[PDB]
RNA sequence: UAAGGAACUCGGCAAAAUGACCCCGUAACUUCGGGAGAAGGGGUGCUCUUAGAGCCGCAGUGAA
RNA sequence: UUGGCACCUCGAUGUCGGCUCAUCGCAUCCUGGGGCUGUAGUCGGUCCCAAGGGUUGGGCUGUUCGCCCAUUAAAGCGGUACGCGAGCUGGGUUCAGAACGUCGUGAGACAGUUCGGUCCCUAUCCGUCGUGGGCGUAGGAAAUUUGAGAGGAGCUGUCCUUAGUACGAGAGGACCGGGAUGGACAUACCUCUGGUGUACCAGUUGUCGUGCCAACGGCAUAGCUGGGUAGCUAUGUGUGGACGGGAUAAGUGCUGAAAGCAUCUAAGCAUGAAGCCCCCCUCAAGAUGAGAUUUCCCAACGUUAUAAGAUCCCUCAAAGAUGAUGAGGUUAAUAGGUUCGAGGUGGAAGCAUGGUGACAUGUGGAGCUGACGAAUACUAAUCGAUCGAAGACUUAAU
């Protein structure tokens, strides 16, 4: 139910390792020289 | 012995000498081809290896796995074979009486044969104790706050952990299985169709493997 | 399929009326009986003058269901109420007739007694 | 089929909603799920208006919501959708609208669709 | 259809010598029992369901009293022939409510 | 929700069942008021004629 | 077990029974093997080996226990904080109310009894069940694999035949074998029987709408009712464990001396259990000891671009919490639509005819139809982007 022992800077910097998020799916628009999200429209 | 490699199709039933009602399932077999022949002096043990289900040929771009790959291509070109969408080895059979390249036939069977079939069961997600494992549920009623938990995990002090191998709650089916001692109850060359007393493991067009039966 | 507690109306003339089922034999942990089997079973319910009595336990053949069985040629047969028939260790009725449809089952089952007494075998 | 976060009457009414603002605007932007199932909803519409019988538009009066349109003419959704746009798709088999993806709302991320008739 | 492969490995086993009926007629089934005999089970078709060779139908009666209801396979061989005594006038595919009927209350009227 | 029907449980807890209106009918006991809505049973739709004749459904206080 | 002691815990180590889930021991309840018997046979008594599996459903009581009813091959005895309340219950037992018996002058009390009486907690670590990512495995990659090792499974009844034979005055009634069929358990699966089936079909009540008739829609548990496809399912349909090989236990020996003989033992040689190791099923090379086979790929100046091969993104389902897996991405049937079907429902609307009317009949097995089968690029799977090796050293080699 608690924590029996605070949590290390290390254990919570490993538990955030896949903490992330990602670079979107985009791609370059051939008229306006401008990018979009793949599959979508402007 | 004698192996075969096909698709589940779906169940359905016939009416054997004296009317009884045999229930069944419907394999199809077709485009079974030998690929390799694995030795012991080569590769250590005697195995016939089968390709089934031909796949497209290679093309640049490909994206799926509907078209077969450069590795995958020679492998089946070395058999002088299409592509096979599915491959598995067979340790039961005679290497000695097949040739790499030639056509194993639905024809292999007869009626009356006893085999084994192997499948992958059908898979059913994440599942609790009551579904998964079949373990009782708590009462219903009567001030109740026990349904469907899987119970106590454990003793007190000694031991102070969980034993490996507990029941709990996971992923269930998706496993491989083997039926054995089906029998075979017809077999028909054209439509290159096994038909199989019983019921096999898998969804509808799963792959299912058919050996003689060990026992 | 009969269980323990199942009451049962009684298809003979033995004196029984209803029963209610005490054990279903046969095994280990058996729970339930169908068309054949032999049950121990407690009289509930008696009419006047038979031979078998209210309270007396008695042992009986199950020779209908509603839940029916089914045989081998894919066909089935279900009745309308579950019927039994109060027998002897020999198989035999206690009775001397029999009431209503019974199963061609109890052929296979050996009571042949019963079977001819009854007045349809389907 | 999709179940969209309601109960069957509040999809029901949601689907009836979105088809018949389909048919009036001839473009919408929604979410991404609900136009994918709004683009069946909407093609057996059409299917209906193609058919274009009295039982074919009772039956597509059964799901369109009862919307005025108005050079200044008045018409319901219903005749529109067994005029105009029958009309206009006398020929085609099938494939009546088609989806655009935009990407996600600023207020809840939703993939925001334009749903719109071909 | 159903699987083209299921529909042809099981076509033979077909009967093309059973008369059309429906639910609510009145049918007279030989049944091979076996010393071979045929028995006459007459009654009711209540209900007919499934396709192919796994379409099973029906038939109750009143023995002595007590609802009988035997189910069948459509193309069992077990079955010799089958008669269509009366036709019935029923307005549903599945007369389950014949089951807590008795008597004159559980007639069907002719066509 | 098959078949069973309290075998559950400390205990039928919970749930199921009953339920409106109209007409029949109603026990021990009683302080003669009661008990009593005892219990247990029948009828309800629609159309037409002026209580009959019809019509339809698995089902008519067809929901609550 | 009842105790003795008072060593951990009173800035809290929740007490009985039951439920759920087990796990271990063997002083073994059943089943397997065996010696003796005051073992004729069928049955028994006792002792030895043996822990593989199995070992119940109720009446009473809070009960544990115990008695009883009915079964069963058997209904074994113990340990795990009298296993298990951050898994459940809360009948009993240390609570406030009340009453009886009893004791007390009394307030109150009890080798007693009786009715009633709040069970909190969002899991940090270890542990456990599942499921991904990283790196490693001296090039990179696709697929197929070996199996070190680990897990699973392991039960048993009845009947027929041998044979009414052996044994036995008789009654009764075999071992060894050979056949058949169940109980419980496990596992797969939806053809069948059924369950469910809230975007399938139909009937029906009240009320509000669509201007009205007709036909429909909303709400009333999906309003209610009768059916029901796929999928998911058990009570439904299949399958499995009584086989065999090796080594053994208690036993039984053969040959055989010490000990001239005797002696299963001391050296030798056999045989002998449901038990051990395999056989059967599943996982498995992070087996860092990182294995094997087949096939594919081949550059220059850490950088840039890449190969085979993967992904991002998108259409999805047999897969699924998410990842992951599998089917597809235009050189395309992946999903939606469309068209034709299977199955389900059961006879649409409109019109006509008959009826005073409620309705009926005909057009017409009609109309409708989520998930199931097929065909068809009509709609959407656009363009594109990212990752991805260049194969070290030492020693031997016919
Ligand atoms: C339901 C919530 C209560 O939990 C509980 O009552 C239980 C079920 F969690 C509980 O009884 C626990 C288990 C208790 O602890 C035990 O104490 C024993 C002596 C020993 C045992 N261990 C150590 C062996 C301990 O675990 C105790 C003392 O709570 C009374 C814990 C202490 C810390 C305590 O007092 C706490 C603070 C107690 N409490 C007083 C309630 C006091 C009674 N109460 C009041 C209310 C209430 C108030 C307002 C509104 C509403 N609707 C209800 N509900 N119940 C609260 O207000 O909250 C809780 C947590
Ligand atoms: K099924
Ligand atoms: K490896
Ligand atoms: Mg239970
Ligand atoms: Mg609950
Ligand atoms: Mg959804
Ligand atoms: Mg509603
Ligand atoms: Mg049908
Ligand atoms: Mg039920
Ligand atoms: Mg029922
Ligand atoms: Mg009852
Ligand atoms: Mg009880
Ligand atoms: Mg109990
Ligand atoms: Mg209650
Ligand atoms: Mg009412
Ligand atoms: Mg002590
Ligand atoms: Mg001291
Ligand atoms: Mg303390
Ligand atoms: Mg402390
Ligand atoms: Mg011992
Ligand atoms: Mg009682
Ligand atoms: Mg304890
Ligand atoms: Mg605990
Ligand atoms: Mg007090
Ligand atoms: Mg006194
Ligand atoms: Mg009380
Ligand atoms: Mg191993
Ligand atoms: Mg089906
Ligand atoms: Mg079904
Ligand atoms: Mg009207
Ligand atoms: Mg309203
Ligand atoms: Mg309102
Ligand atoms: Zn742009």
């Amino acid at each position: 139910a608690v924590p029996k022992r605070r949590t290390s800077k290390t254990r919570k910097n490993k538990r955030r390792t896949h903490f992330k998020i990602s670079v979107p799916g985009m791609t370059e628009c051939p008229n306006c020289g401008e990018y979009k999200l793949s599959h979508r429209v402007c | 012995t004698k192996g075969i490699l096909g698709r589940k199709i779906g169940m359905t039933q016939v009416f054997g000498e004296n009317g009884e009602l045999i229930p069944v399932t419907v394999v199809e077999a077709k485009e079974n081809v030998v690929l390799q022949k694995k030795t012991v002096e080569v590769d250590g043990y005697n195995a016939i290896q089968v390709g089934f289900e031909d796949k497209k040929a290679y093309k640049k771009d490909a994206k799926s796995n509907k078209y077969a790959n450069k590795p995958a291509e020679g492998h089946a070109k070395k058999a002088d074979a299409a592509p096979k969408r599915f491959i598995r080895e067979f340790r039961n059979v005679d290497v000695d009486a097949y040739e790499v390249g030639q056509e194993v036939s639905v024809d292999t069977f007869v009626a009356g044969d006893v085999i084994d079939v192997t499948g992958v069961s059908k898979g059913k997600g994440f599942q609790g104790a009551i579904k998964r494992h079949g373990q009782s549920r708590g009462p219903m009623s009567h001030g109740s706050h026990f349904h469907r938990a899987p119970g106590s995990v454990g003793m007190a002090s000694d031991a102070s952990r969980v034993f490996k191998g507990q029941k709990m709650p996971g992923r269930m089916g998706g496993n491989t299985v083997t039926v054995q001692n089906l029998e075979v109850v017809q077999v028909d060359t054209e439509n290159k169709v096994i038909l199989v007393k019983g019921n096999v493991p898998g969804p509808k067009k799963g792959l299912v493997e058919i050996r003689t039966s060990i026992k | 399929m009969i269980q323990q507690e199942t009451r049962l109306k009684v298809a003979d003339n033995s004196g029984a009326r209803e029963v209610l089922t005490i054990k279903v034999l046969g095994g280990s942990g058996r729970k339930t009986a169908n068309i054949g089997d032999v049950i121990v079973c407690t009289v509930k319910n008696a009419t006047p003058g038979g031979v078998v009595k209210k309270g007396d336990v008695v042992k009986a053949v199950i020779v209908r269901t509603k839940s029916g069985v089914r045989r081998n040629d894919g066909s089935y047969i279900k009745f309308d109420e579950n019927a039994c028939v109060i027998i002897r260790d020999d198989k035999g009725p206690r009775g001397t007739r029999i009431f209503g449809p019974v199963a061609r089952e109890l052929r296979e089952g050996n009571f042949m007694k019963i079977v001819s007494l009854a007045p349809e075998v389907l | 089929y999709r179940k969209l976060g309601r109960t069957s009457d509040q999809r029901k009414a949601m689907l009836r909603d979105l088809a018949t603002s389909l048919i009036i605007s001839e473009r919408i932007e929604t979410t991404e799920a609900r136009a994918k199932e709004v683009r069946s909803v909407v093609e057996k519409l059409i299917t209906l208006g193609k058919k274009g019988d009295l039982a074919s538009r009772r039956n597509a009066a059964k799901t369109l919501r009862n919307v005025e349109i108005l050079d200044e003419t008045t018409q319901t959704a219903l005749q529109k959708l067994f005029g105009e746009i029958a009309e206009r798709y006398t020929e085609r088999q099938g494939g009546y609208t088609r989806i655009l993806k935009q990407g996600p709302r600023r207020g809840d991320g939703a993939e925001s669709v334009i749903i719109e008739l071909v | 259809t159903n699987h083209k492969l299921i529909e042809a490995v099981t076509k033979s086993q077909l009967r093309t010598d059973l008369p059309s009926f429906r639910p609510g007629d009145t049918l007279r089934v030989h049944v091979r029992i076996i010393r071979e005999r045929i028995q006459v089970f007459e009654g009711v078709v209540i209900k007919r369901r499934g396709g192919g060779v796994s379409e099973t139908f029906t038939v109750r009666k009143i023995s002595s009293g007590v609802g009988v209801e035997r189910t069948f396979p459509l193309h069992t061989p077990k079955i010799e022939k089958i008669e269509v005594k009366r036709r019935g006038k029923v307005r549903r595919a599945k007369l389950y409510y014949l089951r807590s009927l008795r008597g004159k209350a559980a007639r069907i009227q002719e066509i």
